[PDB]
RNA sequence: CACCCCCGUGCCCAUAGCACUGUGGAACCACCCCACCCCAUGCCGAACUGGGUCGUGAAACACAGCAGCGCCAAUGAUACUCGGACCGCAGGGUCCCGGAAAAGUCGGUCAGCGCGGGGGUU
RNA sequence: GACCAUGUCCUGUAGAGCACUCACAAGGCUAAAACCUUAUGAAACUCCGAAGGGGCACGCGUUUAGUCCGGGAGUGAGGCUGCGAGAGCUAACUUCCGUAGCCGAGAGGGAAACAACCCAGACCAUCAGCUAAGGUCCCUAAAUGAUCGCUCAGUGGUUAAGGAUGUGUCGUCGCAUAGACAGCCAGGAGGUUGGCUUAGAAGCAGCCACCCUUCAAAGAGUGCGUAAUAGCUCACUGGUCGAGUGACGAUGCGCCGAAAAUGAUCGGGGCUCAAGUGAUCUACCGAAGCUAUGGAUUCAACUCGGAGUUGUCUGGUAGGGGAGCGUU
């Protein structure tokens, strides 16, 4: 063994009561570990990013139903 | 199972686009087909078969489809998302669609 | 409130270093009245094992 | 006591029991006072001795079991190299999780039952009698 | 008998079987006890019956011990919990079991083990409910096992657990 | 939001779900009804789908009862831990202050809020 | 800026749990996988899940740092301790990471001695004062201090499994002025030289099983005995006897366990007629820390055309900057 592999320096980006740029990039993720309110839009490692300039809130009843918005 | 209807209506992601959507009911031939603004939880724009009449159902459906495109017009909608139900685009419903754009 | 420094602040992790900074006694012996504010009665419990508090 | 098949290896570290703090089963029992591993072979001797004490017997459950491998470093060799492969299986044994219990011997016979058992063991340990167990 | 130690006060060396608490529907009550003086009851009546309490104010209240939490490091107790009689059939009580007698397999069998040595059961009785439960195993042969569903149960008693669980069985030697 | 009830579509996001079950009937919905064609089945009008009344509330669905199940869930007490301060050679552990679960008991619920329409008391 | 407080969000550790995966404990059920009652471990298991921790915003509050831009660097070998892990043997003044502090770069008091530990960051001067850690019998500064005990071991002043009628403090179980524990005399029984055994096994090698008579009174019955019985004792019985005893337990201080090499020792003397100890309370000693008087620099405000006042600062390796002294 005495193999392993870089970091991926993975996250929550920008914490809820973050004001954000539109492109800003708020969480980091292997999958739907967030799966984007209104506002937002995941691409295609599915970071999800701001398209609209505003403070970011998160919608989050758990389980893999947890959503980030932004409101204007 | 009807696995039709909630991804059809998971697929109206485009209710942030800000144009509403019409609902459609091919059931009894009752399409009674409503315009919904899902922001609030309001509905603004009924067109129920209670007494069209209008003969045969794929007709009768265009007939809902013409009267509701004044129903909604009067109120100062133009534009629409065709949320169709579980059903197809298969001519009983899309004669709704064609009269209601006919006239919108 | 009375506050009067009776530690030193050598060897001590320095968030209690920069906390008695703040308190604004740089010396043993020294001694302030401060405000009851919670923010400032929270700076002085973080580091009440360092000082004489009075009132 | 050896486990069938597993994953290879392990670690440690201690902190006090959670797992079968009261005796069921038995109608006595021992109970540990001290942190430890022990290992597959201290339990077989426990069983051989009080196997020996209960002849015709049949009333020794052994409600612990060595779930983890230890490995040793192979002879006379410098660091470098990963842990060899297992020498031995150990149990952890924290304070209040009990060992042992018995049924159906009178108190003085269980009593020096569990002497025998607790002498060949690492660790100071206790007999106990069933009453406050939900 | 008991006095108030609402919140969390210090105790006795004197163990004073703190952090006790009963309750229903009604009221939660306060902790302190008398330490052995406990002990010497709860053995005694070891969740198969009720006693009352007087704590300066409330002069009586039944309740028959729901659970206990002792100490892992010296098997002494700590915390005990309990709940009210509310009268009429409400109690839901963990009966002990016994066993009389020689049985034909304790005559020239071996073993005689009772695999549920208390079993749960509710009471249409309240305040009365059965201290015991001995069995009459004199008439199994070897191999076989008094299954709960022929336990004897006083008086329309209900039983809350399986009709075809084991509680005592002949078991072979070695 | 005059009172109920039905079809739909939302918020919520198992305290709302399961099962047992009873009411429902041409008002609504639902099966049954026929198929060369619109349209379709990698075989079947089962599914979409197109042409309709009888018939029937069977099934599905709606709505009530329901605490067997699940779902939630205290108080209390611990576990643990931030800071402070200690003991044991060691594994390890204690004390002061403050935060503090998980499991279990007690107990809670077979929900709760909209919007448009359809038919009822005519 | 920084600490601290509020608000908010994100996390999968400790713990804890088996709901999935691996494992695993006693049974019931059965062509055993499965299934149920009961029972458990898990770095690569998670129904759960703190403390804390990070980002934002505020400052609803004390503080003084920060940011960028340009010149010059050095450093890129770390060491310990405590906490958390790995590797190791739950070895190492071991090796590798996280983290806090000290040392490096650190003087001063304590720890006999001693970079790391405990106290405390040295501007200068004084034959001035209060204290920290640590101390107060003599060395050696300062109570042969006070009060309730604890240990008679020099424990103190080197471990453990394990043992012990050592001793205090509670604390659980029995049998007693219808008179018990040792303690003296008195009896020891019945089939029965009891079944089951090897060659005989007969309280008394030993696998299997313990009921029944005669009795105020005795278990087919304890350790011994030659290979077997006797034999002196025992568990209940008794005149006497005259009042407490015996058992496992929690613990406080101690005993044993406890052998290495030139000569011993707690730093030494010596200490129980405390100089040990656990609990309390003072009174003083005790530092280059703090306070007093005097004094000078770094900075900054404040005044006059470096000066002076007030505050403040001044341990220091590589290094950067600044003012100056000496020689031709
Ligand atoms: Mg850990
Ligand atoms: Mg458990
Ligand atoms: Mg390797
Ligand atoms: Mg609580
Ligand atoms: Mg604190
Ligand atoms: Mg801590
Ligand atoms: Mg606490
Ligand atoms: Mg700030
Ligand atoms: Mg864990
Ligand atoms: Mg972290
Ligand atoms: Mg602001
Ligand atoms: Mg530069
Ligand atoms: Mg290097
Ligand atoms: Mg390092
Ligand atoms: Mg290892
Ligand atoms: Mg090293
Ligand atoms: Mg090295
Ligand atoms: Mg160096
Ligand atoms: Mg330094
Ligand atoms: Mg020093
Ligand atoms: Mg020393
Ligand atoms: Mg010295
Ligand atoms: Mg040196
Ligand atoms: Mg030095
Ligand atoms: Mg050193
Ligand atoms: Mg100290
Ligand atoms: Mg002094
Ligand atoms: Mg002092
Ligand atoms: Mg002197
Ligand atoms: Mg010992
Ligand atoms: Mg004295
Ligand atoms: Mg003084
Ligand atoms: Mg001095
Ligand atoms: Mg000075
Ligand atoms: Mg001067
Ligand atoms: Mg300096
Ligand atoms: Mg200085
Ligand atoms: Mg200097």
């Amino acid at each position: 063994n005495g193999r392993d592999s870089n970091p991926k320096y993975l996250g929550v980006k920008k914490f809820g009561g973050e004001v954000v740029k539109a492109g800003n990039i708020l969480v980091r993720q292997r999958g739907t570990k967030f799966k984007a309110g209104q506002g937002v839009g995941m691409g295609r490692d599915h970071t999800l990013f701001a398209l609209s300039d505003g403070k970011v809130v998160f919608i989050n009843k758990g389980k893999g139903a947890r959503f980030i918005s932004i409101e204007a | 199972r009807r696995k039709l209807r909630t991804r059809r209506k998971v697929r109206t992601t485009t209710a942030a686009s800000g144009r509403l959507r019409l609902s459609v009911y091919r059931s009894s031939k009752h399409i009674y087909a409503q315009i919904i603004d899902d922001s609030r939880g309001q509905t603004l724009a009924a067109a129920s078969s209670a007494a069209l009449k209008s003969g045969n159902k794929t007709d009768t459906a265009a007939a809902v489809g013409k009267a509701l495109a004044a129903a909604a017009a009067e109120k100062g909608i133009k534009q629409v998302v065709f949320d169709r139900g579980s059903y197809k685009y298969h001519g009983r419903v899309k004669a709704l669609a064609d009269a209601a754009r006919e006239g919108g | 409130m009375k506050i009067k420094l009776v530690r030193s602040v050598i060897g001590r992790p320095g968030n209690q270093v920069k906390t008695v900074q703040a308190l604004g006694l740089r010396k043993i012996g020294d001694s302030r009245e401060v405000s009851d504010t919670p923010a400032v009665r929270g700076m002085v419990k973080t580091v009440k094992h360092l000082l004489e508090v009075q009132e | 006591k050896r486990t069938k098949f597993r994953k290879q290896f392990r670690g440690r570290m201690t902190g006090d029991a959670k797992g079968g703090d009261y005796v069921a089963f038995g109608d006595y029992g021992l109970i540990a006072m001290e942190p430890a591993w022990i290992k597959s072979n201290q339990i077989e001797a426990c069983r051989i001795v009080m196997s020996r004490h209960f002849r015709r017997g049949g009333k020794i459950y052994i409600r612990i079991f060595p779930d983890k491998p230890v490995t040793k470093k192979p002879a006379e060799t410098r660091m470098g190299k990963g842990k060899g492969a297992v020498e031995y299986w150990v149990s952890v044994v924290k304070p209040g999780r009990v060992m042992f219990e018995v049924a159906g011997v009178t108190e003085e016979q269980a009593k020096e039952a569990f002497r025998l058992a607790g002498h060949k063991l690492p660790i100071q340990t206790k007999m106990v009698k069933r009453e406050v167990y939900d | 008998e008991l006095t108030a130690k609402p919140r969390t006060p210090k105790q006795k060396l004197d163990e004073s079987m703190i952090a006790a608490v009963a309750y229903n529907k009604e009221n939660n009550v306060s902790f302190a006890l008398d330490r052995k003086a406990f002990d010497r009851a709860f053995r005694q009546q070891s969740t198969t019956g009720l006693f009352d309490i007087t704590v300066e104010g409330g002069e009586t209240f039944p309740a028959l011990v729901k659970a206990v939490q002792m100490d892992k490091r010296k098997r002494a107790p700590i915390h005990v919990d309990f709940y009210m009689v509310t009268y009429g059939e409400p109690v839901e009580v963990s009966v002990p079991v016994h066993t009389t007698g020689r049985s034909q397999g304790e005559v020239q069998g071996g073993l005689v083990d009772i695999v549920v040595h208390n079993l749960q059961i509710v009471a249409p009785g309240p305040r009365r409910i059965p201290q015991e439960l001995v069995v009459d195993v004199t008439k199994m042969n070897i191999g076989d096992h008094i299954t709960a569903g022929d336990i004897k149960l006083p008086e329309g008693c209900t039983l809350a657990a399986d009709p075809e669980l084991t509680v005592v069985s002949v078991l072979p030697p070695r």
